[PDB]
Formats: structure tokens, C-alpha cells, sequence
């Protein structure tokens, strides 16, 4: 279901994740919960999703925002979606 | 009152008066006595939903009985207007307006209160009464 | 109901005798007996209509305000077709600080009634706009000046205060002069808001006498 | 129509923030703020505006605060407030903070305020 | 299997800014219009909100009277009158008959100037400028009466608790009577230019239609009620001064359009002239302010000859009178409608809460319902009939 | 942030308040050239903080109208008749003043006043008058960056000679030397725009090679405040260049881009030709009154100052010593003014 | 009772079934916004009832007593498909499977008497036997036959070329080439011939209206007949309903 390469989208999402103040230092990769691994706040999570909105020209549902939890989950969401 | 129209019209015609003051806006119907009787009887039928020993129902029954009496002795529709201080059209609209709030009163049921309900009332006594005399 | 002009001549009377009596002395008792759940207490005092008469004041709770207002407007004997105004008074000494006041007119009864709902900062008062369309702006003003939230209002927005004003000015804890002041800057060619400075401070003159007794 | 096979708001502020972020481009275009500020840059200010009210925990106070923040957003969205208002109250202070160069004062916080004014509670203008 | 039907969309969210041929003051009006027809009107107010209500709380009762004069610059006397009536009700103070007559007389005079300004400024908004200038000379003659009684042409502050500040100067009653002898002819001159004019008729007929039910629902008062067929006047239904003695007839119209309200206002000017003539002929002799000197200042010779009067003067001009704890709402028939003050007293020398009920606030709220389906040009006429004053709307 | 005092003697006694319009700052200032572009912002900065500013001006009530709004009651004092040759008026102007700022300068010569008068004689005379008083504690003179004794242009040479005279009489004076100042009322971008749009051809001296360091007016105004808030700055010259060094061709191109001009209207009027076209017109200027048609751009001095690099010397004091980060003049708020004209979505 | 947003308007006069003195049943009639569509050669028996969104293709025959109710969802009957006597075709609002709940009948399909079809896909050249029930979501593939007295449970499938029988319908035998090619089509053609016959002796307006016209003429002669402008009354009723709906407080 990956419309575009997994490596590319992952590198891009982690590039935007690095832009946030924390979510870096020793662990910035997959399998990192936004609020339980990276120290991100919920508002910061929503803003990060909006920055990914600008990067990949595709919207995210709010209920999906309730469903998204990880760096794996966000890249999975963006690869799944045909507009990408 | 004084009409603000230069044109000369007869205000004792009892229809030119109603056309001038705009009662037709309130109701396009003519508003005869029989319509008033029907409206009062329909209000009496409606208030049956309210419990029998409810002060509101007794009030509506008393008011409807008073107005049905006033219709009784007075055979002239204008006489009813004089006694009730209203045009027959707005008297008829009155019962419908009462009908409108029956659903809202049956949802909250204000008449249900405990048998120890007590509403404190504070009353003002004027000094002019005491100072002038007792 | 609606005081449509009926009598062309000799309407010198203020109103009929029966209509005056029923509203001069039976109005509060009639309200209490007819709709007891809504009423918590009643005060008869100096009349709003006139100096000589006496007009009722009814205290009710926020939950019952909509039904009490609907009863007052459309009851055959009591037809308060008009909402004169809606007001709040801040009483910081009380736990329930705000007293929302409703003023009504019955053209048929030629009488005025005052309805009070006592709330606090957190609680909300249901909007009565469906009963009287005039309420919308009055409740918006009450929200602006005092901070009382009105539930189910079509669009509760500030009216009087400047755009971006967050404080509620008529609260007794709000400074008379406020917190900010407005000036044009030459450097930034914009009109800007700054913290308050007063060239001459407001002089509060304490005129109270120890011997006075009227103060409650 | 049946077979056995047939049938087999703690975050109100997050929603308000999402509404603000989604409405940001519209106010950028309505208020002609494209060139002066970026969307991400304003998205950063909005969080600080949200963070000032963190300590509250009562639900009712939270409701009032959310309603007031929605009003603040609606003022810009409906053109009640103007472009210069947006410049003065959000964009200019944020840009000023970035352009600020300050010497790390060796004196503690007490010494600096003691040198500055007798009553620390009184504000200072044009610091 | 029956086709559905789509609809059309409205745009053109105009902003109608402060605009000179309109009701005086600054009006910001946001109008949503489908083409040339308005679909929603949202008046933006607060442009003349001076915080009057909160300022009253920091002043003594006599110190707060000048606020009511400046709430409505067209009708000062009626505005301060409600405040003094409410303080009198709480204080239980009785006004002497001469002062009651002087209040009724000057209230009718300010009513007449208000109606003159309203009608001629409305005609100016339409585009006729001759009635406007023809009216300023009359309004000057009436401002001259004000400057005679108070020394201020506009903000007199003449009405006081328990009576009037000073007595009528000698020769005033004759001059007012002469102005009255010629007023009816002047009004007829104005009436011919407006009434009967085809362009005025076309501009005003069937514009701003209001029905009695709508007026009561929106809380309207005065000319708006009487142009729709409602025989309701506070001066008659709820008299507040020697108005009960006065003999005058309510003007009534039924259509509710702009023209009907204009005709009502002209007839109201005539009725006010009748009331003034009755006031002039029946003006009593005696005290103009209340004899009680614990609520009214003593006379100057009296303060200069008596110890008790000097004490009362000092304590009334420094502390002021103490109003007993209580609440009251007193309304007066202002020229623009019903103006009322809700005064809350806790027993001190300053008001705790002074709510002002604006007659024009509810009319501006009614603007949206009235100005639905109208045009950009009709808004000016509709605003003219409401006759809204924004210092009065924004307290 | 902690408010820093104006480092003036006995300020601690007089100063009181938060530092705003209604507060009391212990600075009484005589700003010569107040109605000018540079002077008005300096007056605004000083008066904004509650200080009193004396503004001597040549009789012109409409030109000095903005200065009236600058300060609270009695803070902005406008003296009606200012002449550079009148000693008694200068003494009266600086009577109560403890800081004097000189922003008086002429871009071009006229019949009444030459460069040598305004840029040399007035600084020397004012320096003597300030020196004899003793109450004046701080002196600030505003000059161009490119001012040098060995400069072809007469304006930039006379300015440096006047600065040296000021340094001789008052040793503790600070010489502020900003670059081409960008502002709403500036003579840099406004003249360039007028050249691009209402002139038949835009002559560019050489190919725009000359390098410049433009700075925003608010930065220079803040720099003046930082000079006055430190006594250690006295006796030093500060080259207040902008954050970015740009050639004149880049600025012309970027103005064309921001305004979205159809194409490039600039032409190559190389040097050695302007030196022949404008050379008689200078003699024309010295014998005729002020005329709007020709000025500043149409002079040999402008060509001579546009053939050199007006950039800060490497070893030099600047904004960093004053702890100010200059804002870019090609982006942000600085460029809004030219932006309002046209941006291609506009008209 | 009265649907005020009905496409043709509210009903000015509604008559009770007790007050009817004759049978007024219509063979094709409109249920609110759903209109049945028929071709020129489609035969509907006088007894038959067709209502709702039912689309009748060319050569469709609806025989006596058959009810085709297209109220909940769409019914489509294909070319030369015959619904025989007392056979009910109905559509469900939703199907259990989750597919479209329309009742689509293919071409040359014979639905034998008293067979009930509800929200099923019936393929071309199919026979549903007498008293055979095909439930919601059941799909019969083309050239398949369901024997009399058999039930297809919801969501079940009958493959092509097969004969199925039993209450839990099960495979019996494969239909032969001759059967599928000829006989299934031939049955539909025979019933088309019968329906063509019935159509040929049908008058456009048969002489049953005369009896009601006699009563109407008697009312006219005795001056009780009233002329009602139903269009204007519908307009007035809708206006009054809108005004009342605006007035109501709850
Ligand atoms: N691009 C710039 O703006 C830069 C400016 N500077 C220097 O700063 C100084 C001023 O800058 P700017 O303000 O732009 O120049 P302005 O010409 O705009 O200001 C000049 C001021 O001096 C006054 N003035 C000029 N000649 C006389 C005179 N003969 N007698 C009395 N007053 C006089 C003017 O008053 P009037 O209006 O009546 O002439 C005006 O107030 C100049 O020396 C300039 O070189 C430094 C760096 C760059
Ligand atoms: C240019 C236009 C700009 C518009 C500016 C609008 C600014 C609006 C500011 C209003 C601020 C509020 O609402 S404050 C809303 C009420 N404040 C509360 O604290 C309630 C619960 N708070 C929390 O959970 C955390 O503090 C929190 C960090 C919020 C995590 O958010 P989440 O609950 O998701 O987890």
C-alpha cells in the first residue's frame, strides 16, 4: 500500500520531528511514542502533524489524530494515503 | 387617540377603525364572537392534561369561565370588547398564546412541590402611612 | 395583550379597577401559587411603574428561568409581552456574586415585574432569547461587562468593550481606569496599547461619617 | 434483514488549537501577513498563548477559557481586528525576541532589580 | 426519483463605516448582501462606550447627574429626569408643584427639539437640505431658553433631586409663549415640503415595516409603537409628574412604515406645543425645590445667616445625601422612546449600581429584522426612523 | 529584562516612574535638526521614556507638527527661530540641557548655505558654546559612514572635518556614523523608487559596483539610546552599519523585484561622464534657490560618493558593542513601505 | 398524517376508508418523491399494485395480485421479466451483507406465483419457483433455477447453471444446455404472449368511471357539488404551517 518509498517519507517525517525543540539527542528514530518517549506535548503533536500537512500535501483526520501515537504510525498513515 | 392621516375617515364604523390601527396584522380572520367561544372551549379542553388539583388549571378554568360568562350576557360583539378592554381578534390570539406554553409547563411540572413548600414574601411599608396617621 | 388602539375618545382611565387590583395586591401570591417550583422568594417593594403603587420582585434559580419567563409572557392573566432590559449586579461579599435581573412589562396589566437569578462566575444562565428577541444584545452586554455566560445563546460576543479586551469592566474588582492605555508611536507608525500611567491619579474622597446609620 | 454474519472531552484545548492552526492560512491571507510572517512562526506563538493558562484544572473554568480563546480567534478571522493589531500584538514581539541580544548578567536576579527600582512589582516600559 | 432543486449563495460582506448623512455618531455596520439586497445586518457598537456606568459608581448622586445629560446630547432633560426620579423614589422626597411644572415644561421643550432634529436630519439623509436649515433657527430659539434658565445651551444640569436648580428668570414665560405663538406656522411650513412630496413618499412609504407584535417582542418604544397602532404612552399609562393633569391625545398610525412614524413625530411636536401652553397658563407660584434641606441645598442668604444651613450646605456639597438601601427602576417617555434607570443603593452616598436602559439599544437590535430585503440606500432611511444616538446606545 | 539607567550624573535623584511617557527621566535634550528624518526618531526615543526634548527648528509649523505628539505636556519644547549663525539662540537652547545631539546637515549646496557652513562652521561654533557651559554631559554627532578627509565628495569631506573639530573642542563626544538609513521618510529607498518610476531613465553610477551597508531607522534610534545609557561609550566613534553588505546593483534589482517593475529601467551612466554632466550643474545649484526638480542624485558629489565603497572599517565599533542586532533592510517590516507600492498581486 | 413537504404538496382533503363506497386502488401510484417508471409494452394487471421507485423495462409483465413495493429502496425489473400472480417483490432499506439493498431483477426472469423477493440480485434467465423465498442479500447468478418451496437464506448464493431446492436450499443437479439456452427464456416469452393478449382487450379508460360520474352528476344537480381550488389551498396550508412552526416555542 506504500504509494511512495518508506525510506523517503520516514526521513522526511523524522526531519520535521527534529525541528521540534526536543524529540532528539540520543533517540530520534521509529518506535518512539510522541508523548512517552520524546517529551512532546499534545499541542506540539498537533503542530507537528500540521507541519507534516505542509510537507506532504495531504490532510489528517482529527479522529485519526486521536488514533496516531508513534513515528511509525504517522509514516504509515502518510504512505497509506494515495494523495501523499 | 388622534389619527395622523389628513384623509377623513369614520372611526365609529368599527371596521375602518380596525383597518386603520392594523389589527389585520395580528390576525387576518374577522374575529367574531363564535370564534372566541371556540377558542375558550379549546383552551378548557387543553388544560385537562394539567392535574385536576393544580392551581394553574383552576386559574385557567376560572378565567375561561369568566370570559364565557362575559360572552353570555353581552349579545353585542363590541360590548365584549368594552368589558374585556380588547379587540376580539387579540382576545382570540390570547388563548392560542396560552396554548403555546402548555408543553413547556408539562415538561417541568411546576405544580409538583412538597407539602411543606414555603415561599418567603417581603413587603414594603411606606413612612407616609405611619407619619400622617395610625 | 398588545395595546392596539381601540377607544377613540374618553380613554382617560389609567386602567380598569379589576385589572389594577389583580396586580396591585394579588400578583405575587398568584404567581407563587400558580408556579411554585420556579419561585424561591418574593419581594414586594417600591414600584417601578410609579411611586404610589407596589411592584413585585421574584427570585428564581437559573434552571427555571426559561420556563418562568415563558409562563410570564403567555399566561392569560399575566401577559409580560416585553423585556425592558437584562442586568447583572456584582456582590463580591456573596459566594454567588452575580444577580442577573430581568425587567418586564405587561401592557395589559400596566405593571412591571423584576426577576432575579443569583449565580456565580462559573455557573451559566440559560438564554431567554426565544421568549424575547430583545434579550440577545442584553445578554451579550451582560457577558461583556460582568462575565456571566449565557447558555444556548445564538452568538455570545462582546459588544461595548474594545476588540481584544479580556477583562470584564463592571466587576467590582476591576480597576476604574483599567490596566492598559492607548497611544500612537512615531517609530512604529501604529496606534498601540501600553500599560497604564496616570499624570494625575484618581483621588478617592472618603466622605463617610461614623454617626451615619443608613449604610447597610 | 438479519443474519448472524450481519453484526460481528479532556482535550477541548487540543481541538481549539487544531481549529486555530487550520484557520491560520485564512487569517494570513485576510490580514495580508504573508510577507511579514510565516505560518509556522505564528503557529509557534499560539502555543505560548495556550500555555499561559495551564495551571487551571476545573472543567467550568476551562470551558470559559476556551470560549474566550475562540472569541480571540474569531476577531481576526472575521476582520473585527485589523492588520496593525496582528502586527502589534503577535508578530512584532515574537520577532523582537529573536532579534534581542543581551549580556548574561553576572549579578543575580535580586541585585538587578535592586539596582533598577525600589518596588519590583511596578512594571518597566521600553526595557 | 424526483429531481432536487439547488439554491443560490450570498457574498459581498460589506463594511459600511462612519457616514455623515445618517443618525449622528459613529456607526460601523457589517452588511451581508445578495447582490444589491441585504441578507444580514450586524451593527458594530462600542465606538462611543465611555464606561459611564462604572464611573457613576465612583461619584456621589449629585455628582453623577451630568452623566445623564451627556448620555443623549439631543434630549438632555429627559435623560437626567429619570435619574432624579429614581433618587427621589428611594429618598421618599416630594417635589413642589412649581418644580413639577417646570420639569414637565422643559421636558416638552426638549421633546420638540428632538423631533425637529430627527425629522430634518432624516430629510437631509434623504437629500433635502432646506427643512434642515429652516429648522436650526427654531432650535436656536429653544437653546436660548436653556441658556437663560441654566447658563448652558446644551448640558444644563437643571433638574435636581427635589426640584430645579434655580427658579425661572423673569420674562421667560412670555418669551416661551411667543415662540409657541409662531411654532405651529413654522411646523406647517416644514410639513408642506416633506409631506405630499412624491420623491419623499416613494423613498419612505413601505420602508422599515414593523408590526405591533414585533415591536413588543423586540422591546421597542415611543414612535415605533405608535406608528404601528399601539396606544401606549408612559406619560398617560404611567404618569410620573403633573402630566396626569395635562390634556393631550396620543398620535396613532397603523402601517408601521417610515412615513407613518414621520407623521407621528410631527403630531407629537404639536401635542407637545399644547402641553407647553397648558404649562404656561397653569404655572403655580411657590417653592421650586423641596423644602427639606437634608436633601436639597439651602439658599445662599440662608447659609450665610444660619448655622444649621451652613452645616447642611457643607455636608451636602462635600458628602452628599445618604440614599436608603433599596432598588428602583424609573422610566420616562424620552423623545426616542422609554429611558429608564435601574438604581441599586446599599445605603451610602454613592450608587452601587446604576444600569441605564437605552431606548435606542433595542431599536439598533431591531435593525436586522427591519432591514431585511432592503437596499443599501434604504438603510439610511431605516436608521433615520430609529433615530439612534450612539452615545445613548453605548453608555 | 531590567531597565538600565540613563548614565547621567544625578539621574538617580530626578528619575522616577516606570520609564514611560508620564514617567520622569532626568534627560533634557537639545536635538538640532529635530524635524529631519534622523532627528525625529531620536526625539521620539528620548521623549518616549519621559524625558524633555528641546527642538530648535527653522520657522515651519507644519514640518514640526509630528514632534508635538511625541511627548507629554511640557516635554517637547519647540523653539521657533533657529539660525546656525546665531550664538545667543544656541546658548538659550542648551541652557537646561545635559545632552546635545546634532543632526543638522545638508545633502546639497544652495546659495544661502554651503557645505562648509553647515558641516564645519556650525559644529565648531556649537562645540565651543557647549564646552563653555559645562552642564552638558553627553554630546552625540551624526555623520555618514563614508565621511573622510581624503574624499572626493565635498559633503563627506566637510562632515569629517566638522567631526574632527567637535572632537577637538569636546573630547568626550560620541560620533555616530550610520549608513544609508532606510525608513518610511528616508531619502534612500524613496529616491531610488522615484528614480525607477517617475524618471525617463534611471542612471546608475558605474554598474552599481559600490558596496553599502544600509540600516533601519529604528536600529539607529535604539543605538542612540544605548549610547546615552552608557558613559563608557563617550569619546568613541561607532560605525552603525547594517547586518548585510550589499552592492548598489543588488538593491536596485531587489527594488525592481519587490515593486514588480516590468523590466530594468536602470542605465549605465559610468563615471567620468557624470563628472562632466553634473559639474556645471553644481555651479548652477550654488547660485539658485531650492528646486524640487533637481537634487541629491543630480550632483557630482553623489557620483563621487557612489564610486567608493561606503562600508565599515574592519577594526571598528558598531552595533555589537551596543548589544543590538540590526534588522535586515531587504526583508521584514523595513521593506513593507516599498511593498505597499506594488507586489504584483497589488494593482 | 399530512406530509407538508410532499413533492406535490399537502393533502387538502383526506377521506377515510369507512367513507369509501367503491374500490379506488390504483395499479401505479406515487409514494412521496418516488415515482414508478414503465415502458409502453409493460402490462400491469388491474389487481396488481406497483408503488415507489420501481423501474419497469420493456416487455415487463405484472400479473394479477402481484405487489411490487418500491418504498424502502429501488426495484428494477429487466426486459421480458414476468412477475406472476400474488408474487411480492419488495426492497429493504439496508442489506445484511453491506452491498446495495435494491431489488434488481434481470432479463427473462420468471417469478412464479406467491414467491417473495426482498433485496436480492436475480440474474438473467432465472426461474424462482412457486412459494420460493429469496431473502435480503441473497444473489442468484444467471441461468439458475430455484425449485418451488425453497428458501435462500440472507447472504447466500446460487451458482450459475444449477438447480437448487429445499428450505435450506441445496444443490440438486446441473441444468442442461438445452434448459438454460431455451426453456427458461421460452417461459418468459410465453408469459409475454399471455400479457400481450391481456393488453390487447384492455380499453384506455374502461367504462367503470360512469358509475362514479353518476353520483357526481347527482350532486351537481342537487347543488351539493363544491368546486375547490386545491392548488391555492395547498399553498395556503403550507404558509400556515410555516408561520406556526416559526411561532412555536418548543
Ligand atoms: N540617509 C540618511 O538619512 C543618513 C543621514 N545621516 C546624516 O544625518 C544628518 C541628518 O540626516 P537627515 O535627517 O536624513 O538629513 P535631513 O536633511 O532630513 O535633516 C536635516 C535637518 O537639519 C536641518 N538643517 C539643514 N540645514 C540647516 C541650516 N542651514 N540651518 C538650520 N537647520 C538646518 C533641517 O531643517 P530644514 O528641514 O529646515 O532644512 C533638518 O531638520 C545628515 O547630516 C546626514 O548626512 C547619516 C547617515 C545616513
Ligand atoms: C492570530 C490568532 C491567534 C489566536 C490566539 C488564540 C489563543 C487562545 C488561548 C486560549 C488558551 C486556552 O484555551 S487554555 C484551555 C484551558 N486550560 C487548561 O489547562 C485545561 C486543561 N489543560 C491542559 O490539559 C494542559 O494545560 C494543556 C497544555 C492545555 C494541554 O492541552 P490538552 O487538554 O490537549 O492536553
Amino acid at each position: 500500500s506504500s504509494f511512495l518509498p518508506k525510506e523517503e517519507v520516514e526521513s522526511r517525517i523524522i526531519a520535521q520531528v527534529k525541528e521540534q525543540n526536543l524529540a532528539a539527542g540520543i533517540k530520534v528514530e521509529l518506535s518512539s511514542r510522541f508523548d512517552k518517549d520524546l517529551g512532546l506535548d499534545s499541542l506540539d503533536k498537533v503542530e507537528l502533524l500540521i507541519s507534516l500537512e505542509e510537507d506532504f500535501g495531504v490532510e489528517v483526520p482529527d479522529a485519526e489524530i486521536d488514533k496516531i501515537h508513534t513515528v511509525e504510525d504517522a509514516v504509515n498513515f502518510f504512505i497509506s494515503n494515495p494523495s501523499s | 387617540f388622534k389619527a395622523v392621516a389628513d384623509v377623513e375617515i369614520d372611526f365609529s364604523n368599527r371596521a375602518v377603525l380596525k383597518k386603520y390601527v392594523g389589527v389585520d396584522h395580528l390576525s387576518k380572520e374577522q374575529g367574531t364572537k363564535a370564534k372566541f367561544i371556540v377558542s375558550l372551549n379549546s383552551l378548557l379542553e387543553a388544560v385537562k392534561s394539567v392535574p385536576e388539583t393544580a392551581e394553574y388549571r383552576k386559574a385557567i378554568e376560572a378565567t375561561c369561565q369568566y370570559r364565557l360568562k362575559v360572552c353570555g350576557e353581552n349579545n353585542s360583539d363590541a360590548a365584549i370588547e368594552e368589558v374585556l378592554d380588547a379587540h376580539l381578534e387579540e382576545l382570540i390570539a390570547e388563548s392560542k398564546e396560552e396554548l403555546r406554553i402548555l408543553p413547556v409547563l408539562l415538561e417541568s411540572k411546576p405544580w409538583d412541590v412538597p407539602a411543606d413548600y414555603s415561599a418567603p414574601v417581603f413587603d414594603y411599608v411606606d413612612a407616609s402611612t405611619i407619619l400622617d396617621k395610625k | 395583550s398588545y395595546c392596539y388602539a381601540r377607544k377613540m375618545t374618553d380613554k382617560d382611565y389609567i386602567a380598569y379597577d379589576n385589572i389594577k387590583n389583580f396586580g396591585d395586591n394579588y400578583l405575587t401570591d398568584y404567581i407563587i401559587k400558580t408556579v411554585p417550583k420556579y419561585v424561591t422568594m418574593a419581594v414586594n417593594g417600591p414600584a417601578q411603574s410609579s411611586v404610589l403603587y407596589q411592584e413585585p420582585t421574584i427570585y428564581t434559580t437559573p434552571e427555571h428561568i426559561y420556563a418562568l419567563c415563558a409562563f410570564l409572557r403567555d399566561h392569560v392573566n399575566l401577559q409580560y409581552k416585553t423585556l425592558i432590559d437584562i442586568t447583572a449586579v456584582d456582590y463580591p461579599e456573596r459566594s454567588a456574586r452575580f444577580e442577573v435581573v430581568y425587567h418586564l412589562l405587561s401592557p395589559r396589566l400596566n405593571n412591571r415585574i423584576r426577576i432575579k437569578v443569583v449565580v456565580d462566575e462559573v455557573t451559566s444562565v440559560p438564554s431567554v432569547s426565544r421568549i424575547w428577541n430583545a434579550a440577545n444584545w442584553f445578554e451579550r452586554e451582560t457577558w461583556d461587562m460582568f462575565g456571566v455566560f449565557f447558555s444556548n445563546h445564538p452568538d455570545l460576543r462582546r459588544v461595548l468593550t474594545d476588540y481584544g479586551f479580556t477583562g470584564h469592566p463592571l466587576r467590582k474588582d476591576f480597576p476604574l481606569t483599567g490596566y492598559t492605555e492607548v497611544r500612537y508611536d512615531y517609530g512604529k507608525k501604529r496606534v498601540i496599547s501600553e500599560p497604564l500611567e496616570l499624570t494625575q491619579e484618581f483621588r478617592y474622597f472618603d466622605f463617610s461619617s461614623p454617626w451615619d446609620t443608613l449604610s447597610r | 434483514m438479519t443474519s448472524r454474519f450481519a453484526y460481528v472531552t479532556c482535550q477541548k484545548a487540543r481541538n481549539l488549537y487544531l481549529e486555530a492552526c487550520r484557520c491560520l492560512p485564512f487569517i494570513h491571507r485576510l490580514h495580508k501577513l504573508e510577507e511579514i510572517t510565516s505560518l509556522k512562526e505564528m503557529r509557534l506563538i499560539i502555543k505560548d498563548k495556550f500555555r499561559v493558562n495551564s495551571p487551571v484544572t476545573d472543567s467550568r473554568v476551562t470551558d470559559l477559557l476556551i470560549f474566550k480563546g475562540r472569541e480571540e480567534l474569531e476577531t481576526y478571522l472575521f476582520m473585527y481586528k485589523q492588520r496593525h493589531h496582528a502586527i502589534t500584538e503577535y508578530i512584532e514581539p515574537y520577532q523582537i525576541k529573536k532579534l534581542l541580544i543581551e549580556r548574561k548578567s553576572s549579578n543575580s536576579a535580586f541585585l538587578d532589580s535592586f539596582y533598577e527600582k525600589a518596588y519590583p512589582l511596578v512594571h518597566s516600559k521600553y526595557a | 426519483m424526483k429531481p432536487l432543486t439547488p439554491s443560490k449563495v450570498s457574498n459581498f460582506t460589506i463594511n459600511f463605516g462612519p457616514q455623515h448623512p445618517a443618525a449622528h455618531g459613529v456607526l460601523r455596520l457589517v452588511l451581508e448582501m445578495d447582490g444589491e439586497i441585504i441578507k444580514r445586518a450586524d451593527p458594530h457598537i462600542g465606538l462611543l462606550h465611555r464606561g459611564t456606568e462604572k464611573l457613576l459608581e465612583y461619584k456621589t448622586y449629585n455628582q453623577g447627574i451630568p452623566y445623564f445629560d451627556r448620555l443623549d446630547y439631543v434630549s438632555m432633560m429627559c435623560m437626567e429626569h429619570s435619574y432624579v426620579l429614581a433618587i427621589e423614589q428611594l429618598l421618599n422626597v416630594a417635589v413642589p408643584l412649581r418644580g413639577q411644572y417646570i420639569r414637565v415644561l422643559f421636558s416638552e421643550i426638549t421633546r420638540i427639539m428632538n423631533h425637529i432634529l430627527a425629522i430634518t436630519c432624516h430629510s437631509m439623509d434623504v437629500g433635502a437640505l432646506t427643512p434642515f436649515l429652516w429648522a436650526f433657527e427654531e432650535r436656536e430659539k429653544l437653546f436660548e431658553f436653556y441658556e437663560r434658565v441654566s447658563g448652558a445651551r446644551m448640558h444644563a444640569a437643571y433638574f435636581r433631586v427635589g426640584g430645579v436648580a434655580q427658579d425661572l428668570p423673569i420674562g421667560l414665560l412670555r418669551d416661551i409663549y411667543d415662540w409657541s405663538r409662531q411654532f405651529a406656522s413654522r411646523v406647517d411650513e416644514m410639513e408642506e415640503l416633506l409631506t405630499g412630496n412624491r420623491i419623499w413618499k416613494e423613498r419612505t412609504i413601505d420602508v422599515g415595516l414593523v408590526t405591533a407584535q414585533q415591536a413588543w417582542d423586540w422591546g421597542c418604544s415611543g414612535p415605533i409603537l405608535r406608528g404601528s397602532g399601539i396606544d401606549w404612552d408612559l406619560r398617560k399609562n404611567q404618569p410620573y409628574d403633573v402630566y396626569g393633569r395635562m390634556d393631550f391625545n396620543v398620535p396613532i398610525a397603523g402601517h408601521g412604515d417610515c412615513y407613518d412614524r414621520y407623521l407621528v413625530r410631527v403630531q407629537e411636536m404639536r401635542e407637545s406645543l399644547r402641553i407647553i401652553y397648558q404649562c404656561l397658563n397653569e404655572m403655580p407660584d411657590g417653592l421650586y425645590k423641596t423644602p427639606d434641606q437634608k436633601v436639597s441645598p439651602p439658599s445662599r442668604g440662608q447659609m450665610k445667616q444660619s448655622m444649621e444651613s451652613l452645616i447642611h450646605h457643607f455636608k451636602l456639597f462635600s458628602e452628599g445625601y445618604h440614599v436608603p438601601a433599596g432598588e428602583t427602576y424609573r422610566a420616562v417617555e424620552a423623545p426616542k422612546g422609554e429611558f429608564g434607570v435601574y438604581l441599586v443603593s446599599r445605603g451610602g452616598n454613592r450608587p452601587y449600581r446604576c444600569k441605564i436602559r437605552s431606548p435606542g439599544y433595542a431599536h439598533l437590535q431591531m435593525l436586522d429584522m427591519v432591514a431585511k430585503g432592503a437596499m443599501l440606500a434604504d438603510v439610511v432611511t431605516i436608521i433615520g426612523t430609529l433615530d439612534v444616538v450612539f452615545g445613548e446606545i453605548d453608555r | 529584562s531590567t531597565l538600565k539607567p540613563f548614565d547621567l550624573n544625578a539621574n538617580n535623584a530626578v528619575r522616577n516612574g516606570p520609564g514611560g511617557r508620564s514617567s520622569i527621566g532626568g534627560v533634557v535634550a537639545t536635538v538640532f535638526g529635530a524635524n529631519g528624518f534622523i532627528g525625529s526618531y531620536v526625539v521620539n526615543e528620548i521623549s518616549k521614556r519621559g524625558n524633555q526634548v528641546v527642538c530648535p527648528y527653522r520657522c515651519n509649523e507644519n514640518k514640526v507638527q509630528p514632534l508635538k505628539q511625541m511627548g507629554d505636556l511640557g516635554q517637547v519644547v519647540l523653539l521657533p527661530e533657529f539660525d546656525i549663525h546665531d550664538d545667543e539662540y544656541i546658548r538659550r537652547a542648551i541652557s537646561r540641557s545635559n545632552v546635545v545631539i546634532n543632526c543638522v546637515g545638508i545633502r546639497q549646496e544652495t546659495k544661502n548655505y554651503s557645505y562648509k557652513d553647515v558641516h564645519v562652521d556650525f559644529p565648531t561654533r556649537l562645540a565651543k558654546i557647549v564646552a563653555e557651559s559645562g552642564k552638558v554631559e553627553r554630546f552625540i554627532q551624526v555623520s555618514e559612514m563614508g565621511a573622510d578627509v581624503s574624499h572626493a565628495s565635498r559633503r563627506l569631506q566637510t562632515k569629517a572635518v566638522g567631526d574632527e573639530a567637535i572632537m577637538k573642542y569636546i573630547p568626550d563626544a560620541t560620533i555616530i556614523r550610520p549608513g544609508n538609513v532606510v525608513g518610511i521618510e528616508d531619502y534612500f529607498y524613496n529616491n531610488l523608487i522615484f528614480q525607477l518610476s517617475y524618471t525617463i531613465v534611471a542612471p546608475v553610477i558605474n554598474n552599481g559596483a559600490n558596496k553599502v551597508q544600509p540600516t533601519y531607522i529604528l536600529d539607529v534610534a535604539d543605538a542612540v539610546v544605548k549610547i546615552l545609557k552608557d558613559k563608557k561609550t563617550s569619546g568613541k566613534t561607532y560605525y552603525l552599519g547594517g547586518p548585510e553588505t550589499l552592492t548598489m546593483r543588488q538593491i536596485y534589482d531587489h527594488l525592481i523585484d519587490t515593486l514588480r517593475l516590468s523590466n530594468d529601467d536602470t542605465v549605465n551612466l559610468r563615471y567620468e561622464l557624470a563628472k562632466m554632466l553634473y559639474k556645471p550643474l553644481d555651479t548652477l545649484r550654488t547660485k539658485l534657490p531650492e528646486f524640487p526638480f533637481l537634487g541629491f542624485m543630480m550632483s557630482s558629489d553623489y557620483a563621487e560618493e557612489q564610486v567608493a565603497d561606503s562600508v565599515a572599517p574592519a577594526g571598528s565599533l558598531g552595533y555589537k558593542d551596543l548589544s543590538i542586532s540590526p534588522a535586515k533592510v531587504t526583508e521584514g517590516l523595513a521593506i513593507e513601505g516599498v511593498r505597499f507600492i506594488r507586489v504584483g498581486g497589488y494593482d | 398524517v399530512n406530509f407538508y413537504d410532499a413533492p406535490n404538496g399537502p393533502a387538502v382533503e383526506q377521506v377515510k376508508i369507512e367513507d369509501e363506497w367503491y374500490n379506488r386502488q390504483r395499479t401505479e401510484f406515487n409514494i412521496l418523491n418516488k415515482q414508478p417508471s414503465k415502458a409502453d409494452d409493460v402490462f400491469i394487471a388491474p389487481n396488481a399494485v406497483v408503488c415507489g421507485d420501481v423501474d419497469l423495462y420493456q416487455k415487463v409483465s405484472i400479473f394479477f395480485g402481484a405487489v411490487v413495493r418500491g418504498d424502502l429502496n429501488t426495484i428494477r425489473i429487466g426486459e421480458n421479466s414476468t412477475i406472476l400472480d400474488k408474487a411480492v417483490v419488495h426492497a429493504a432499506s439496508t442489506s445484511p451483507t453491506g452491498l446495495n439493498a435494491a431489488t434488481i431483477i434481470g432479463s427473462n426472469v420468471t417469478v412464479e406465483p406467491h414467491a417473495v423477493l426482498r433485496s436480492c440480485r436475480i440474474g438473467d434467465n432465472c426461474i424462482v419457483g412457486a412459494r420460493s423465498v429469496v431473502c435480503e442479500g441473497a444473489i442468484m447468478h444467471p441461468e439458475s433455477v430455484l425449485a418451488p418451496g425453497s428458501v435462500l437464506a440472507p447472504g447466500r448464493q446460487i451458482p450459475s447453471g444449477e438447480l437448487w431446492a429445499g428450505s435450506p436450499a441445496k444443490f440438486v443437479r446441473k441444468l442442461t444446455y438445452y434448459e438454460t439456452s431455451n426453456v427458461i427464456r421460452e417461459s418468459a416469452e410465453h408469459y409475454y404472449d399471455i400479457a400481450t393478449g391481456f393488453r390487447n382487450e384492455t380499453f384506455d379508460h374502461g367504462s367503470a368511471w360512469r358509475d362514479a360520474e353518476a353520483y357526481r352528476q347527482k350532486l351537481v344537480d342537487y347543488k351539493e357539488y363544491n368546486w375547490v381550488n386545491y392548488r391555492e389551498q395547498k399553498y395556503v396550508m403550507r404558509l400556515q404551517r410555516d408561520a406556526a412552526e416559526l411561532e412555536k416555542l418548543l
